[PDB]
């Protein structure tokens, strides 16, 4: 209850961590521990009924966020390991159930079948990129195919449960939380050129409300860095 | 992928049964196939929708079946105020595309 | 410049059926214990 | 009830531009995709894009034989659909209708259930 | 019985991955192939089910030979010898029979005569990196990590055309050995378009039946 870091204050009241290991620290680098260790909490994205999914990518939503914004232009390389508060409110007379998943390296596929997507469309920053329940047809040049039952990835969107993942369900809870460790091939990597951790939120059991109740419910998304430390001098 | 409708144009008397078909070049899905009908001077109205399933308003006269890459449409009897054009639409991939049209005039 | 309390809408106000939905906030005030006064004058609200 | 009328079409002459307006009332409008249709004089429907509702962006998916000519978007405002056609050629020459979708189950099947009264549009 | 569902067991298994020919006096006959594991389908969904690999490689290549129609008079021929010449990640590349790239002294390669055993080498873990990556997401082009290069392979006779020409066929073989995998991940269930990217065109999620109950 009433957790802190920084000069930042979120509450709680069940939390999964990674794959099974916590997050710790380690030329020389350097560890800045105090700075920008904080909870980010991204702007909301609204629950609509015909909704389908949201994703973001993750060292990227920070990337226009103030000072860990600032320690990016200023670094070349970098580890970070995260925490993840994800809450939507809404009454005891609305229904639905979330999936909330954390994926590493997830590829996405362009709807171009020899082209490849760009960076505009692969990750807005700091703001959620939405999947679709239509197809994105193949007549454009670089956009990334969000057909949502296949994920973006070519693949059976009910078998993302094997990624660290929590369940959101109405009528029994309330959030979910992750605690995602550093994953990568390389000690240390360009942060510039790699986005290693995907954050998707995908409404299995659609939204429902009788008439009268709020026809959409919002849910928040907060990121907190766990052991940040960049390379340089 | 394109659609054939025959026959072009058909002639027949109220109170028998007539039908008509629409052939896919290649697969086409059971539930993006539907069938619509523009009478003359007038938008077109859907008229069954999923290769199988009536429209709202539509009289009980007409079934749609067929699989795979060939559907049809029967008309169990024929009255004097449905003598329209009819389409079939599909959905392999984009674009949308349209039957090329099927004239039932009564006789 | 020497302070500002604002507050924001971080989000909306969710609420079922048959509830209103304008709901008021309260503020209270106090003192948190520690400071100090120095060189007592008369109070400015007088005629 | 639905009731969709559309207005804008008229004289142009080839190479210019023209902006067809399609105003929705009898439903929420943010709720269902939009369609544009055309069929020439006596010939087959074709069907030229759609714009999905607002809880999949707003984005648009033109045909591949007008992308990058014609532009399908919204007012913001009220509940009126747009389209800017541009560079306009002699087989241009047609009536333009305005359609609707929806959710049959809870799926999404690409028929068109509700039609405009069409507008015409022909060139010189 | 568990130890057939081990990760030696599913993967250190033998399979054919490429198929080309070269004949000796056609000036343009010589083979060529870049390590990847992206060539048959069936392999290649198996290695996708982890995100980061580590292995040990080793191959085989199984060569035959065909006698070409020479004009006449008597075409007789010694033993053939082959040069299966591997280049490193980062290495000098040939592109021409005569070139002087087959020379290089970094550049190791086999010399194997025909009518013995086939000439089998190893590999090691060839990388910067603490482990080969199946999927990136990133750029250096999206998604390609230049990181996990293993090497490219080239063939050749190295005997100078007699009297008639011949032409050679070749099988290359290959076997993860010693594999280590991280981070399981769900298999596909679209079908594979191009080799070096993951894009593809949507399918329904499993096949249909008429009513639930």
């Amino acid at each position: 209850r009433s957790i802190t870091l920084g000069n930042s204050t979120i509450t709680t009241q069940n939390v999964v961590v990674g794959y099974g290991v916590w997050p710790e620290y380690l030329d020389q680098p350097t560890q800045p521990d105090v700075a920008t260790c904080r909870f980010y909490t991204l702007e909301s994205v609204q629950w609509m009924k015909n909704s389908a999914g949201w994703w973001w990518k993750l060292p990227d939503a920070l990337s226009q966020m103030g000072l860990f914004g600032q320690n990016m232009q200023y670094h070349y390389l970098g580890r970070t390991g995260y925490t993840i508060h994800v809450q939507c409110n809404a009454s005891k007379f609305h229904q639905g159930c979330l999936l909330v998943v954390c994926v590493p390296e997830a590829e996405m596929g362009c709807s171009n079948l020899n082209n490849t997507p760009e960076f505009s469309e692969l990750s807005g920053g700091d703001s959620a990129r939405m999947f679709t329940d239509t197809q994105v047809g193949e007549s454009n040049a670089k956009k990334v195919q969000t057909a949502v039952w296949n994920a973006g990835m070519g693949v059976g969107v009910g078998n993302l449960t094997i990624f660290p993942h929590q369940w959101i369900n109405l009528r029994t809870n309330n959030s979910a939380t992750l605690v995602m460790p550093y994953i990568n091939s390389v000690p240390m990597d360009n942060m510039f050129r790699h986005n290693n951790l995907t954050l998707m939120i995908i409404p299995f059991v659609p939204l429902n409300y009788s008439e009268g109740s709020s026809p959409y419910v919002p849910i928040t998304v907060t990121i907190a860095p766990m052991c940040a430390e960049y390379n340089g001098l | 992928n394109v659609l054939t409708q025959s026959p072009p144009i058909m002639s027949a008397s109220p109170g028998e049964k007539v039908t008509m078909t629409c052939r896919a070049s290649s697969s086409v899905s059971s539930s993006y196939l539907h069938w619509y009908q523009q009478k003359s001077g007038a938008s077109p109205k859907l008229w069954i929708y999923s290769t199988s399933n009536l429209a709202s308003g539509v009289p009980a006269r007409f079934s749609g079946s067929g699989s795979g890459t060939s559907y049809s449409l029967t008309i169990s009897s024929v009255e004097a105020e449905d003598a329209a054009t009819y389409y079939c639409q599909q959905f392999s991939g984009y674009p949308l595309t349209f039957g090329a049209g099927t004239k039932l005039e009564l006789k | 410049a020497a302070g500002y309390v604002t507050c924001w809408y971080q989000t909306n106000i969710v609420v079922p059926a048959d509830v209103q939905s304008s709901c008021d906030i309260l503020c209270f005030v106090s003192a948190c214990n520690d400071f100090s006064v120095r060189m007592l004058k008369d109070t400015p609200f007088i005629r | 009830e639905v009731k969709l009328v559309e207005s804008g079409g008229g004289l142009v002459q080839p190479g210019g531009s023209l902006s067809l307006s399609c105003a929705a009332s009898g439903f929420t409008f943010t709720d269902y995709y939009m369609n544009w249709v055309r069929q020439p004089s006596g010939k087959a429907l074709e069907w030229l894009g759609f714009l999905r509702n607002k809880a999949n962006g707003y984005t648009t998916e033109y045909s591949a034989s007008v992308k990058g000519r014609f532009t399908i978007s919204r007012d913001n405002s009220q509940s009126i659909l747009y389209l800017q056609m541009n560079a306009l050629r002699a087989e241009d020459s047609a009536t333009y209708y305005c359609a609707r979708s929806r959710y049959y189950g809870g799926t999404y099947r690409y028929a068109l259930d509700y039609w405009g009264q069409g507008t015409s549009v022909t060139v010189s | 019985s568990r130890s057939e569902s081990s990760i030696e067991n599913f993967l250190c298994r033998s399979a054919c991955v490429y198929y080309a020919t070269y004949t000796n006096n056609s000036k343009k006959g010589f083979a060529e192939w870049v390590i990847n594991t992206r060539q048959v389908a069936q392999l290649r969904r198996k290695l996708e089910l982890f995100t980061y690999l580590r292995f040990d490689l080793e191959l085989t290549f199984v060569i035959t030979s065909a006698q070409q129609p020479s004009t006449a008079s008597s075409v007789d021929a010694p033993v053939q010898t082959h040069q299966i010449m591997y280049v490193p990640p980062g290495g000098p590349v040939p592109t021409k029979v005569k070139d002087y790239a087959w020379q290089t002294s970094t550049n190791p390669s086999v010399f194997w005569t025909e009518g013995n055993a086939p000439p089998r080498m190893s590999i090691p873990f060839i990388s910067i990196g603490n482990a080969y990556s199946c999927f990136y997401d990133g750029w250096t082009v999206y998604g390609i990590n230049t990181l996990n290069n293993m090497g490219t392979l080239y063939m050749r006779h190295v005997n100078e055309a007699g009297q008639g020409p011949i032409k050679s066929t070749v099988r290359i073989y290959f076997k993860p050995k010693h594999v280590k995998a991280w981070v399981p991940r769900p298999p596909r269930l679209c079908q594979y378009e191009k080799q070096k990217n993951v894009n593809f065109s949507p399918i329904g999620v499993t096949t249909s039946r008429t009513d639930i109950i």
